[PDB]
């Protein structure tokens, strides 16, 4: 029934404050009411301090709390291999000790940032150690991959063409969100050239809050967890869907707000929308997860969809008759009292598998090379536990995530 | 005298090694592809298991022998896991005429030119052994020397001054030598049986001579590296002295493998400076002779995993 | 986490005090007095750079190492001097002469074990080691040689640790000494071979920067210092606070060597503007980049604009959009493909602290491994070949127990290591 959380890397954390938020916010618990469900997970003190110093600070056990006073490290293999592995016996045990206590669970949805020290590396075994210790569950990972040219990290494709190959053969489904095509979301559909990390992680706190929460949650067409990965992954590959929202529309600026169903579902198709720089520029989907939630008669998305369905320039997959999962829920969503976001009685987080991202991966892999083929910040790895094997050996892997995502389509 | 080359040797399957039967996984190509579930492979000579000590030394080290004895250098690199059959093709048995590996062989050649130009001729055979473990480079002929320091030579080409020179007048007095520095390597032991050996060996053979007459001099240099294998520290769950250990050698090998891959590609820059062992090693790389990396692999579903690994590190062969 | 801060030599000291001076407002931390920090965020972290005693007195923990008296002596007979708990003051009376060879083998080689001793003191303190601070100059005695061993031995005490190195490499157009070739070379060798991150400042780089970007008449040492100590704390301190993207001397340094040589980088503050007037507040971030990544303004001597870059890290400290901030960087890489190098495709490293310089509303530090410092290293190892080639007064060196070898090695070494760098450049 219930779906523990894992948020892990100071990203992992912060958009996890952030998802944490919305979610009270919209049950009507304040700051000190029940119980999280969750954990947290960082090997710099400082950021999960902000957790424990700042806002919904009571409202955890410092028991969920996880750090390592030790160090960060922009690099996977300090963080995976030689320190990440001190804290993870630990860390498993929360999810060990949190995933006992509760009644019949279904899985962990984790929270963490691809190309980070501690989000990409640690994960890469704790998603790893819990494969083994529940494979009879699921294993939804929430990530934020690479922006397509506004990365951070000098190493980034390192730390994420590695968090990859480790997880892949681990999680269910992978969620993913684009920082940088969120961005433009906020100057686009919203307005404003001041968005503060706090705010794209309101919206992915949103996107979010439509997967589990409100679904987790009863409703005219409820959609379990499992669910996602059977509708949503045509392959083993543990997947990635793209998060898409529908009324990304501002609280201050235009009003059309009253968008009836026949629009906001429109508006998810288009790309300029869609938490991810992976445009459909061919990418055909193969299976979509409508979750509507709101007011919301069946009929006019049993419409809305068909209408889709026969615009062609939106071509499925062939293999796929039908691939759309109209999720539908009651409660409509729940904006921040006084974010940025407009404040709609009717949403709709879509998400799906597209071939798309064969794009994405192919974008982010070629990056590794470049560097890989001079070994640029290699000699931080080697230095920690780590070889030219499990590089090498972990590009070839995504080498065949890159035939793999190009095989299941473009080909009938 | 002067390109690299990679050799790769598998050794037949032991006594150990047959109850569970591991049917033949590598399916060889010609005499220089090996075909393992992977990549393309492609090295400078593949040796089988019925392939002879005889052959494997002519192939890999015999003519970087006579470049010495020539007064030219030459360098010769062992890599291989645990089993894998770095002893036997190295070293063997010793005093065995057939069984006898590589380094008697050379030590065989070596003195066997030596004697056989007494008429004008001064020969003085100089040997030197030494560790690099914990990135420090340790003595193996003298337990005080436990830190040592390179300085330059009259080109300001580095070498290692201060490295105990043992003077060897014969075949068995290099052996000896060999096995006295063995006993003095960091070695770890997870079973009896097993040799893991925690640092890179460098193993100098310095052939001097002297024409009375022509009043000319030549000093070849000939090295023999003994390598530990590539060490995945998840794996193992090494820590404290084991992790900075693996640690270490996981490091020594990149930069190794970034060196050869410079040279391989006649790059202008070749990276000598990523580690120690390869400034020891620059002067012998550098302008010399045929340095040959001997890899040896296990055949079977023992090592279809090890075995590959040990086939990446040598990727730089022949590129491209 | 910590670090422990290194006063090596006398300039490597004047500017502790500076540094010192700095930091401290910079965390409420008055003489002797204790946190009057006007916020409370200025003390959740101040470990990093001092130790619980009283309760009031938070001394920094930094290590003040030099053979001439008189100058700890200055520093510790003025200002902030009165904080630094005595046992910090490993002084050598002896002569300290200045040559690199008296204060490595000879004078220093003493000193140093009374230093070690407290170094291990302050490490042993509590929590957990990140690192230590080393500043001194490359032109003398007790700065090139004396603290270039402090870390041969710091680097084999704890391979762990990262460290940090601020060093004055000798300003070109004019030498503020004689030999300074030869405590240079000699002390970069070093370097290049066991801190693994080098700061390079150059007192004329300073003066140009803060007598044309600070229209300062009278840039005085105390002001250079000053602007020095500005980096360094943009650098550690800083990013030992919160921010939505923050990083730590690691992140630096697993984002900025791309080879371990250790490679030094040329600090650059962003907010650099002339006191009444010029206080324009151009300062909404198009400004702070169009700041750092120009020529002038480059602490080092060597302008970027001579050699592509390998990794750049803004740290920047100061609320802004994670957009206007990821944004800039980017056309930033663009209109300046040419030198940026490609094997990375994004060399910058972009950091995000919150709370900015106490007194300012945004600034960012700049710390930029350019290939363009081939052009310096190249200046000093030509000196040395110029006056090495007649041994100049090489016999204060060698009648101190030195080697004719010795200075051939370092120049050599520090002479590859131009080379290498150049290796990226194309
Ligand atoms: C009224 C007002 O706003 O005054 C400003 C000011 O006028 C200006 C000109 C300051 C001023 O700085 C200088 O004039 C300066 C003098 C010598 C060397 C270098 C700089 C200032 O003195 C410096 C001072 O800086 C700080 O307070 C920072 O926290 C800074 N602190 C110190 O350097 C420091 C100085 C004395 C004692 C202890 C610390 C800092 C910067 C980075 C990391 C840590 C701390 C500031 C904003 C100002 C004055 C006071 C006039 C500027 O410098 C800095 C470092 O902020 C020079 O260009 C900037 C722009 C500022 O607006
Ligand atoms: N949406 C969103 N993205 C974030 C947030 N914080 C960081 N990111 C992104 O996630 C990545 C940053 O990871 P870091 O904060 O460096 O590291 P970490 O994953 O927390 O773990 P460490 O490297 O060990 O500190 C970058 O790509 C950021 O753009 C956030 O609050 N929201
Ligand atoms: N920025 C700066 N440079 C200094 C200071 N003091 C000396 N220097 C520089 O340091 C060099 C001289 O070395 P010095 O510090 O006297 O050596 P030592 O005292 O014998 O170790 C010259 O290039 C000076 O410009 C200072 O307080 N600030
Ligand atoms: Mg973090």
């Amino acid at each position: 029934r219930e779906c523990i959380s894992i948020h892990v890397g100071q990203a992992g954390v912060q958009i996890g404050n952030a998802c944490w938020e919305l979610y009270c916010l919209e049950h009507g618990i304040q700051p000190d009411g029940h119980v999280p469900r969750a954990v947290f997970v960082d090997l710099e003190p400082t950021v999960i301090d902000e957790v424990r110093t700042g806002t919904y600070r009571q409202l955890f056990h410092p028991e969920q709390l996880i750090t390592g006073k030790e160090d960060a490290a922009n690099n996977y293999a300090r963080g995976h291999y030689t320190i990440g592995k001190e804290i993870i016996d630990l860390v498993l045990d929360r999810i060990r000790k949190l995933a006992d206590q509760c009644t019949g669970l279904q899985g962990f949805s984790v929270f963490h940032s691809f190309g980070g020290g501690t989000g990409s590396g640690f994960t890469s075994l704790l998603m790893e150690r819990l494969s083994v210790d529940y494979g009879k569950k699921s294993k939804l990972e929430f990530s934020i991959y690479p922006a397509p040219q506004v990365s951070t990290a000098v190493v980034e494709p390192y730390n994420s063409i590695l968090t990859t190959h480790t997880t892949l053969e681990h999680s269910d489904c992978a969620f993913m969100v684009d920082n940088e095509a969120i961005y433009d979301i906020c100057r686009r559909n919203l307005d404003i050239e001041r968005p503060t990390y706090t705010n794209l992680n309101r919206l992915i706190g949103q996107i979010v809050s439509s997967i589990t929460a409100s679904l987790r949650f009863d409703g005219a067409l409820n959609v379990d967890l499992t669910e996602f990965q059977t509708n949503l992954v045509p392959y083993p590959r543990g997947h990635f869907p793209l998060a898409t929202y529908a009324p990304v529309i501002s609280a201050e600026k235009a009003y059309h707000e009253q968008l009836s169903v026949a629009e906001i579902t429109n508006a998810c198709f288009e790309p300029a929308n869609q938490m991810v720089k992976c445009d459909p520029r061919h990418g055909k989907y193969m299976a979509c997860c409508l979750l509507y939630r709101g007011d919301v008669v069946p009929k006019d998305v049993n419409a809305a969809i068909a209408t889709i369905k026969t615009k062609r320039t939106i071509q499925f997959v062939d293999w796929c008759p039908t691939g759309f999962k109209v999720g539908i829920n009651y409660e409509p969503p729940t904006v921040v009292p006084g974010g940025d976001l407009a404040k709609v009685q009717r949403a709709v987080c879509m998400l799906s598998n597209t071939t798309a991202i064969a794009e994405a991966w192919a974008r982010l892999d070629h990056k590794f090379d470049l560097m890989y083929a001079k070994r640029a910040f290699v000699h931080w790895y080697v230095g920690e536990g780590m070889e030219e094997g499990e590089f090498s050996e972990a590009r070839e892997d995504m080498a065949a995530l890159e035939k793999d995502y190009e095989e299941v389509g473009v080909d009938s | 005298r002067g390109n690299i080359k990679v050799m790769c040797r598998f050794r037949p399957l032991n006594e150990a090694e047959i109850l569970r039967g591991d049917k033949f996984i590598p399916k060889f190509k010609g005499e220089e592809t090996v075909v393992i579930q992977g990549k393309p492979y492609v090295f400078d000579r593949v040796l089988p298991p019925n392939t002879t000590q005889e052959q494997v030394y002519n192939a890999c080290a015999k003519q970087i022998v006579k470049d010495v004895l020539e007064g030219y250098n030459g360098t010769i690199f062992a890599y291989g896991q645990t089993s894998s059959g770095k002893t036997h093709t190295m070293e063997g048995k010793l005093h065995d005429p057939q069984l006898m590996g590589i380094i008697p062989r050379i030590a065989h050649d070596i003195f066997d030119h030596i004697y056989s130009m007494d008429e004008n001729l001064e020969f003085a055979i100089k040997v030197s052994y030494f560790e690099i473990y914990l990135d420090k480079i340790r003595d193996l002929l003298d337990v005080s020397k436990t830190n040592l320091a390179v300085h330059e030579d009259k080109n300001r080409v580095p070498y290692v001054k201060g490295c105990t020179e043992r003077f060897v007048s014969s075949p068995e007095e290099v052996m000896d030598v060999i096995d006295e520095g063995k006993s003095n390597r960091h070695v770890a032991v997870t079973n009896m049986n097993e040799h893991s050996s925690r640092s890179h060996s460098i193993f100098l053979i310095n052939i001097k001579q002297e024409n009375v007459e022509t009043e000319k001099k030549l000093s070849g240099k000939l090295y023999l590296v003994d390598l530990a294998g590539s060490e995945k520290v998840s794996k193992t769950g090494a820590e404290g002295a084991v992790l900075d250990e693996a640690k270490n050698i996981n490091k020594s090998l990149s930069a190794l493998g970034n060196v050869i891959s410079a040279l391989a590609e006649g790059t202008t820059h070749v990276p000598y400076r990523d580690s120690k062992m390869t400034r020891i090693l620059q002067d012998s790389l550098g302008g010399n002779c045929r340095t040959t990396i001997v890899i040896c692999c296990s055949p079977s579903v023992f090592n279809e995993a090890e075995t590959k690994s040990t086939l990446m590190f040598a990727a730089s062969v022949n590129s491209c | 986490r910590e670090i422990v801060h290194i006063q090596a030599g006398q300039c490597g000291n004047q500017i502790g005090a500076k540094f010192w001076e700095v930091i401290s407002d910079e965390h409420g931390i008055d003489p002797t007095g204790s946190y009057h920090g006007d916020s409370d965020l200025q003390l959740e972290r101040i470990n990093v750079y001092y130790n619980e005693a009283a309760g009031n007195k938070y001394v920094p923990r930094a290590i003040l190492v030099d053979l001439e008296p008189g100058t700890m002596d200055s520093v510790r007979s003025g200002p902030f001097g009165q904080i630094f708990r005595p046992d910090n003051f490993v002084f050598g009376q002896s002569g300290a002469g200045n040559n690199w060879a008296k204060g490595h083998y000879t004078e220093g080689a003493e000193l140093v074990d009374s230093v070690l001793d407290v170094v291990r003191k302050e490490s042993e303190s509590c929590d957990c080691l990140q690192g230590f601070q080393l500043t001194h100059s490359l032109g003398g005695g007790t700065g090139s040689g004396m603290g270039t061993l402090l870390i041969s031995k710091i680097r084999e005490e704890y391979p762990d640790r990262i460290m940090n190195t601020f060093s004055v490499v000798p300003s070109p157009k004019v030498s503020d000494t004689v030999v300074e070739p030869y405590n240079a070379t000699l002390s970069v060798h070093q370097l290049v071979e066991n801190t693994d991150e080098t700061y390079c400042i150059d007192n004329e780089a300073l003066y140009d920067i803060c007598f044309r970007t600070l229209k300062l008449t009278t840039p005085t040492y105390g002001d250079l210092n000053h602007l020095v100590s500005a980096t360094m704390s943009g650098v550690t301190t800083c990013l030992r606070f919160p921010g939505q993207l923050n990083a730590d001397l690691r992140k630096l340094a697993v984002n900025m060597v791309p080879f371990p040589r250790l490679h030094f980088f040329m600090p650059g503050f962003a907010p650099l503007t002339s006191r009444g007037s010029q206080q324009y507040r151009a300062l909404t971030v198009p400004e702070l980049t169009q700041q750092m990544f120009d020529a002038k303004n480059m602490m080092a001597a060597c302008d970027p604009r001579h050699g592509r870059y390998l990794t750049v890290a803004a740290v920047f400290r100061g609320r802004m959009s994670m957009k206007e901030v990821d944004e800039q960087m980017l056309n930033v890489q663009n209109k300046n493909s040419s030198y940026f190098v490609e094997w990375i495709p994004n060399n910058v490293k972009t950091a995000v602290c919150d709370i900015p310089p106490r007194g300012l509303k945004m600034s960012a530090t700049f710390i930029g491994n350019s290939t363009a410092i081939q052009e310096l290293f190249k200046r000093i190892s030509e000196q040395f070949t110029a006056m090495f080639r007649r041994k100049a007064f090489l016999h204060w060196y060698t009648g101190e127990g030195m080697d004719e070898m010795e200075f051939t090695e370092a120049e050599s070494n520090m002479n590859d290591l131009v080379s290498e760098y150049q290796q990226y450049q194309d």
